[PDB]
């Protein structure tokens, strides 16, 4: 007996035909597998490393067909010392005859081509100068995350391409069987065939890897903030604010894990680039996980001025710690502002600010919240955030956070969580703390009746949000008609109840309204903003006046810095930037003074976060009135 | 061939079925136009897309000819010698497709009748629709 | 001298020998028939490795035959270059006016491996009214082979009640498909009277009524035999006629073929299955045979 | 070839299935409706009853073998004709059987998991499990 | 051979006594066939084995096949011999059969036949078990029905009135199913006597074993349960003393329509109620088949069977009756009108008019074949209805077909009593007659309106007034309309009231009707009409006069007639004729009458004079008075008049206070409190002459009981002549609530 | 020598 391999790409690899009786003659490849393939080269002259199965560029057989179904372990040199039922006598044909590819191991190199750049595109195989594409029989995500891992790409998000076209053509392909999916390269996974069939209503094999375009962020002082700069595999780039959406931000802080978008800025407002620009229409639905997922246009010939770059900020920009704790899940909670760390005032924070902040560090849930200095008072200033959790985010940024001139903190009284180490809303209102009501139940949402709706049961729900006391319950749909279920229909609280469910109530279900009638509630906490004149109820250009408390008054110019006037126009709309200029001295009304000074700093996009003194009602003077102007 | 206790247990599950006879006969038609799509060449004027009422009309006239049968076990051939006849010689249906109806009506019973499908019982419905099935196709030529 | 010798599956069927011995007239002369040659016969029934089976073993004389509309049957390789098949097979898809002159020409016959062979003409019975039964003339003699080979007619009655034989068959499976591959059953001989009353009612000649369980009655009569279902509830179905009920007579180490399969129509709802007895045709065939 | 809506729906639903149980069911039911199928099975004593099938312990453990090799062709749907040489090999050399056996158990094994999973079953789901079981029967037939 | 050494047996039986009829003669055992076998060889048989009293004999080797000879065939016996080989045969041996043809025996002294029920309600219903070779075992329901029952409960000696099919209660025996497909006529002495399938081959099982249940008559009951009515619910029957449920296998309205009569609340209208109230649980059922309609109780119907079936997937039988709400109209001084009074089965009782709306008195009009509402007048009239005021809030939408199908909303709580019951009217109020004739199908033709017959004029009748005419007085279709005094001169009052009939209506009240001036007509000049007797076969204006204004509700009336107006009587104008006049022009239900003014302007001669009205119109156009004449007219016979205001108000502690109500359309209403300004409050008393508001209120102030809320959401400027002039919406409709209708206080 | 049909020598 005698082994040949015949018309093949290399010496090491081709048709395999054996000599019996004179007469040469092929394996059928029914059963064939890399085993086979080993054994096979273990008995030639050809290297070890690796051994793929398959004809590899041969032509169809001919001739006498000898063996079926080779059956080898491995464990002896010679392939007809392996098993098989009987010479010749099969019903095998020459378009199914076995083959063998012997390599060395520094050959094998995989590259994909047709796309925006190394990491997506369809896959390209190039082995023994014989270059090839893979096939779908049997590809998916699984066999998908090897090629990106291999070839220094991340995750493999789907199987498409967006931009370059016009690829080459060849009649070769590489099949794959199945392989688990944790392996270095490829090449590892098991019985992968080189050529043979040319399979027809399998289309080829593409991807689309996370490295394709991969977002980040730089020139900025709060975490979650700054310019945007993409990568293209190996290189990188400015983004221009014209292209770029509030659907792909939303998808931008997505993945960086950052929460969700609270602002979308544009120029270089965080700083000038400094580097090549890039250039691509952004069309995400909004939804997606990643940017490379979204669709994308082709690059136009234009590009834009380096004046032009984008940003953004997103919810989760608070940076909570713990210190003094023996474990970093029980020490006692800081925070910063304006460039300055601090420690938190406990004065309104319960047990869900404690669950989130847990869940925020993977110290699980929360178990208790110690009072007085249980921690130490701390060197920094005392933090006036008041904190309104609702319990299920899991960060502190997420969550709803104001602070504007909060009442002065006592100075023992500093914030403190002990973790494991594992419904009301007010809808239509504007703000948090005012509006028609709703509660969930049936799963589902649904508003309170307007019947019997007196000053005394608005001060239980308002208590319940943390609003404070209650200055207006409002009836005959005040704040718009409420949609679906009608559940409440009539409350007679005490007015000193914790929570609305342990009111005297019909029970859920049980009413006699209409939805002309749905009730609502303006509690002190409600804050609203305006710029007015004297010939105008409103607009952007004249005295600030701020509403809290059932009642307005005027904002402070003393300690006015050039972000607050920007923060208050963004707040009423009309411009990102304001100034300051004097005005005539006729009162309007003559309100009275809320609060001093104003100091807003970067990343808020609304005047209710912004630190300043407590408040106190006093007399103040037109000098003292802040008048603004918005470009 | 189909003994006493057979037929006890094809009665017995035949009754349970009950009612609902025309929307298992129905969904049965359905089952074996999604599954064997060669079928649907002898029903070339019939709207066969979901929900059709003429597929709902076509399989309560299968299942009266069945709950027919099953009260007629002992004498099937005259029960069925005008279907005989149509399906043989006027239709000219092949005798592969009956097997495939007789399986999609098993498995509608069976998905549908889980607490009466004792293997039993099963058997006894096997033979009960292979003999209508060979009753059907006998003048087959 | 030379020896004149039969190669594998055939046989010497002259008398004298085959002994040749050369002249001083350089002619060959057997001292005992002289000038005349012998001639090289086929083995009629010794199958090369014998025995809802799956036939990968020994069933020759197996033929497969398909009507001009696609559906199978069987037929029963007799000798060389005749078979036994059913009439009512040659009758598939014309009037039974139809000529056999109008049947040959319509059918095509395979043996062994998908080996096609090719039909000359077509003998009828007399009566296949009572007797359906049908010959086959090749146009060339078939070479006797590892999977082609007659099964020889027999010399006495084997349908005793209780004998079990061996049915090949062509034919729809459990599934009304047409068998892919070749499958045999072991069937045994039942007992006339409760064939005729399963499928006639009495066998008092009056007071007959067709209580056929498929609808389709049998031609039962003297010149056939009734055969039972298997151990496992096996039987015959469409496709099977014309096959031959081969029993095993294991004094001579032969296969003969007891009877020729007509109605195969009860595919495990009916209980018997109705065959012609070749003993009873036997004349009649030779006659055929060596008319032609 | 399955398209992706038809894997999904194959893979779902094959995720709820005990497979120490249907398998023994579809085996049992396989051997009462089609008696001709014990014969193979000689070697695990009384097959004559419905009863004697269903409580046998050797056919439960066979169709709990049958129903591993049949979840192991489900990860390799697309080629099918490789992942059972080996099975095809042993059925056609040692034992014999005739390939229509195989459509049978498939069948069989459709019955089962409609009675199992009840109106889940809905008919594209027994349509993409017959497209599977056909690719099975194929497969194994030599 | 004198028959000494023959010997006879009887094998393959349940014992001795049955079983293959065998003989023994030279040697060999052998059978004998069963043509020709009838009871009188089974008898013969069954007297020289000492067997006694043959109960059946067998055919077609019911025993299994035999063997050996067959001795005898076509024997013909006369049930009385000593043997079965005395009786007159063709030969021994001879014969055409085969052992296919067995004969066999069952005789008495084996079969031990008793027949008992059990677990059941009384000592005879419940399951049937027959004792056969001393095994007791049960009956398939298959061919088992009431004249079966009938023979078992005759059998067992229990009374025969009423033998109803079922196994009640009882549960699936077990053991053998002994008969099958029992076929008795109804008078057999036992239920083995009858003909029956083979003891042998069923293929029941025990969830088809039969009953009986046999009674007097005196212990059915029928009821129904969950409802406002003994003629509205769930049927339940109690047979015995069990309670159970009807299953709507085959229920429909012709078997409802039975059990109604049954019950004696008229006829089945929906198959469902309006759940009053809780319904217990129970397990037993009654099962009906197709009864025929006609039958005077739901036991009457053929095969039913109480108890030994499931309604699976199937729910309760369950109806509405005619009489669960029938209205009636009691007080009325003319036909087709007065209080209503409503009946909640079989207790007759009042409504409130705080709960019946105009939906309500059409689908009442129609019920009673009085037409369509023609007024609703709300509050104490047509007498008072002293005795029960039912509470119950009607929501009737659409035109529904019956008052029973009406959904309601009852209350918890007491009303108004015996002030303010309500009336209805409707387009079926003629009072005419056919008289001076020889057969009721011909003869004058007469109208009596007010206190008075009269003479009818022919001035405008014609074919199809007549036809319709004599499709009122069930005289089926018109022939012909004789002219003159063909049946007498007229004798009295000459109306007038040329009607307009169609003639596709059924009754000549609901044609257009015109009266108010017609022709004057000669006595010599009457209507007449002649029909075929067989009952199977088949532009005007009123207008009001002032100064510098017209089309108001106050000054002098004026008609429309022949291309001219003119003035109509004053003398001898009643309330009544006011009450029309006003509710026509629309500006109130009523008002007064006053002398003339010095408003008039226009010298217009008078068209008619003598005007009065009757009851039940409600336009001046059906009104009865004198003649056209195109008379001259002094300012002493002109007529004027003034409308009451149409806003008034109600509720109040005083006048100049109040909810403020409305009137619009025929009947008085209120208006919604969305938009309730003090500007529409200063319309409000303005309009009542009285001065400027003080104050609005909202949210359930004075009253929320009766009436349609004419108007919503008055955008009143407040310096309106009337508050019908504000834009309010939607007129008639009720978008508000009714816990927010208006309130005005307003300075005296 | 003559062939036969079949047959050797
Ligand atoms: C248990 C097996 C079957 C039964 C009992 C059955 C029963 C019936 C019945 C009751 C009819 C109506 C005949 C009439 O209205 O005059 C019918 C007609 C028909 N059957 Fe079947 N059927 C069976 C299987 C099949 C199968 C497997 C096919 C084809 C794959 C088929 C094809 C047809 C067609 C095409 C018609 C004509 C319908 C028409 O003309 O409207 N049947 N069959
Ligand atoms: C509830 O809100 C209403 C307005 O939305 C307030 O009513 C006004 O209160 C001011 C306070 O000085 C009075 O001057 C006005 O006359 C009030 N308006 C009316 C129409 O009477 C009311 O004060 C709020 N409730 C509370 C507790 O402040
Ligand atoms: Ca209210
Ligand atoms: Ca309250
Ligand atoms: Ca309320
Ligand atoms: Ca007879
Ligand atoms: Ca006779
Ligand atoms: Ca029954
Ligand atoms: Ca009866
Ligand atoms: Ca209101
Ligand atoms: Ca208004």
């Amino acid at each position: 007996l005698s082994l040949r391999l015949v018309d093949g790409v290399t010496e090491c690899s081709g048709r395999l035909e054996v000599r019996f009786q004179g007469e040469w003659g092929t394996i059928c490849d029914d059963g064939w597998d890399s085993y086979d393939a080993a054994v096979a080269c273990k008995q030639l002259g050809c290297p070890t490393a690796v051994t793929a199965i398959g004809r590899v560029n041969a032509s169809k057989g001919f001739g006498h067909i000898w063996l079926d179904s080779v059956s080898c372990q491995g464990h002896e040199p010679a392939i007809w010392q392996c098993k098989h039922h009987e010479w010749g006598k099969h019903y095998c044909n020459h378009n199914e005859d076995a083959g063998v590819t012997c390599s060395d191991g520094s050959d094998l190199e995989l590259r994909l081509r047709g796309g925006g750049s190394r990491c997506a595109g369809t896959v390209e195989v190039e082995i023994q100068r014989l270059l090839g594409k893979v096939c779908d029989r049997g590809w998916g995500l699984k066999e998908a995350d090897v090629v990106c891992r291999q070839l220094g790409c991340g995750s493999a998000l789907k199987t498409s391409y967006q931009v370059y076209s016009k690829i080459q053509a060849t009649n070769t392909w590489l099949f794959l069987s199945s392989c688990n999916g944790n392996e270095t390269s490829l090449w590892d996974c098991k019985n992968w065939q080189w050529g043979g069939l040319t399979c027809d209503h399998y289309e080829e094999a593409k991807i689309t890897c996370s490295a394709h375009r991969e977002p980040r962020l730089v020139g900025g002082d709060i975490p979650c903030s700054g310019r945007v700069e993409v990568k293209h595999g190996d290189t990188w780039g400015s983004i221009c604010d014209s292209d770029f959406s509030l659907e792909a931000a939303s998808v931008l802080c997505r993945e960086l894990q950052c929460g969700t978008v609270v602002s979308i800025l544009g120029g270089a407002h965080f700083g000038e680039g400094n580097g090549q620009i890039w250039a691509e229409e952004f069309q995400c639905e909004g939804h997606e996980s990643h940017l490379s997922l979204c669709p994308v246009a082709p690059r136009p010939e234009g590009t834009c001025s380096h004046s032009r770059d984008v940003g953004v900020v997103c919810s989760r920009y608070t940076e909570i710690r713990l210190v003094n704790g023996k474990t970093p899940c029980e020490g006692r909670v800081e925070l910063k502002t304006l460039g300055a760390w601090g420690s938190l005032c406990n004065s309104h924070w319960d047990i869900e600010d404690a669950h989130v902040l847990c869940q925020q560090l993977k110290c699980g849930v929360a178990l208790s919240t110690p009072g007085g200095a249980r921690f130490g008072k701390g060197n920094g200033q005392i933090w006036r955030h008041m904190f309104h959790c609702t319990g299920t985010e899991q960060h502190m940024g997420d969550c709803p956070v104001t602070a504007l001139g909060a009442s002065l903190c006592p100075s023992e009284q500093v914030a403190s969580v002990i973790c494991s180490g594992n419904q009301l809303r007010l809808v239509n209102g504007g703000g948090r703390c005012a509006g028609r009501v709703e509660i969930y139940h049936e799963g589902s949402w649904g508003t309170i009746c307007d019947d019997s709706w007196d000053l005394s049961d608005a001060h239980v729900v308002c208590r319940q949000l943390g609003c404070g006391e209650a200055i207006n319950a409002t009836g005959s749909a005040h704040f718009g008609e409420g949609t679906g279920p009608i559940w409440l229909d009539e409350m007679k609280c005490n007015g000193k109840e914790s929570r609305i469910w342990q009111c005297h109530s019909h029970g859920w279900g049980q009413q006699n309204c209409r939805h002309k009638e749905d009730a609502g509630v303006i509690c002190s906490e409600f804050m609203s903003l305006r710029l007015t004149s004297e010939a105008s109820r409103e607009a952007c250009a004249g005295r600030l006046e701020v509403f809290y408390n059932g009642a307005w008054g005027t904002v402070g110019k003393s300690s006015m810095s050039e972000t607050t006037v920007g923060v208050v126009c963004r707040q009423l709309g009309c411009a990102d930037k304001g100034k300051i200029n004097p005005a005539s001295l006729d009162k309007a009304m003559s309100i009275p003074m809320w609060v001093d000074n104003v100091q807003c700093p970067k990343g808020p996009d609304t005047l209710w976060q912004c630190p300043s003194s407590p408040w106190e009602k006093r007399l103040a003077s037109p000098s003292e009135e802040t008048w603004i102007t918005c470009d | 061939v189909l003994s006493p206790a057979d037929k006890t247990n094809v009665k017995a599950a035949w009754g349970k079925v009950g009612a609902h006879a025309g929307e298992y006969g129905a969904e049965a038609l359905e089952r074996m136009f999604l599954s064997f799509p060669t079928t649907k060449t002898y029903f070339p004027h019939f709207d066969l897309s979901h929900g059709s009422a003429q597929v709902k009309g076509h399989g309560k006239k299968v299942a009266d000819a069945l709950t027919n049968a099953v009260a007629h076990v002992d004498d099937m051939p005259n029960a069925l010698s005008a279907l005989s006849d149509l399906h043989a010689h006027k239709l000219r249906v092949d005798p592969v497709n009956f097997k495939l109806l007789s399986h999609c009506l098993l498995v509608t019973l069976a998905a549908h009748l889980p607490a009466e499908f004792t293997p039993a019982v099963h058997a006894s419905l096997d033979k009960f629709l292979a003999s209508v099935s060979t009753v059907l196709t006998s003048k087959y030529r | 001298s030379v020896r004149y010798q039969c190669k594998n599956y055939y046989k010497l069927r002259t008398e004298g020998d085959g002994v040749y011995t050369l002249n001083n007239e350089k002619q060959w002369i057997n001292k005992a028939v002289g000038d005349k040659l012998p001639e090289c016969e086929a083995v009629c029934g010794k199958p090369k490795n014998p025995a809802h089976l799956d036939a990968k073993g020994s069933f020759p004389w197996q033929a497969k035959m398909v009507s001009h509309h696609n559906l199978t049957t069987g037929a029963t390789l007799i000798n060389e270059q005749w078979l036994l098949t059913t009439a009512k097979n040659l009758f598939l898809n014309h009037s039974e006016n139809a000529t056999a002159k109008d049947i040959a020409p319509t059918l095509t016959l395979y043996v062994g491996k998908k080996q096609l062979v090719e039909i000359e003409k077509v003998v009828l019975h007399p009566n296949y009214s009572q007797v359906d039964i049908g010959l086959i003339k090749l146009k060339q003699k078939v070479s006797v082979n590892e999977r082609v080979m007659p099964i020889c007619l027999p010399s006495k009655d084997y349908a005793e009640v209780g004998r079990v034989g061996y049915v090949s068959g062509w034919g729809r499976n459990a599934n009304f498909k047409f068998t892919d591959h070749l499958k045999y059953v072991m069937l045994p001989v039942a007992d006339q009277d409760q064939c005729i009353r399963h499928y006639e009612g009495s066998t008092v000649p009056e007071k007959k009524t067709p209580k056929s369980p498929v609808g389709v009655q049998p031609i039962l009569n003297e010149h056939t035999f009734c055969a039972g279902m298997s151990k496992y509830q096996e039987d015959t179905c469409y496709g099977d006629a014309g096959s031959a009920f081969a029993v095993h007579d294991l004094e001579e180490d032969t296969w003969y073929a007891t009877g020729i399969l007509s109605f195969d129509k009860s595919c495990a709802v009916a209980e018997y299955g109705v065959y012609v007895k070749v003993t009873s045709i036997q004349d009649w065939v030779q006659k055929t045979i060596a008319e032609n | 070839h399955l398209t992706p809506e038809e894997k999904s729906a194959v893979t779902a639903l094959w995720g709820k299935v005990n497979v120490d149980e249907v398998g023994g069911e579809a085996l049992g039911r396989l051997l009462v409706v089609y008696p001709w199928t014990q014969r193979f099975f000689e070697s695990f004593g009384d097959l004559s009853t419905p009863d004697a099938v269903m409580g046998n312990p050797k056919v439960k453990a066979h169709g709990k073998k049958v129903l591993g090799a049949f979840s192991d062709g489900l990860a390799h749907l697309d080629n099918l004709k490789g992942t059972f040489a080996t099975l095809s090999e042993l059925h056609c050399d040692k034992l014999h059987v005739d390939p229509e056996n195989f459509r049978l158990l498939g069948n069989v094994l459709v019955c089962v998991l409609a009675h199992h999973f009840g109106k889940e079953f809905t008919p594209p789901v027994q349509a993409a499990y017959q497209k599977v079981v056909a690719g099975v029967a194929n497969a194994l037939a030599h």
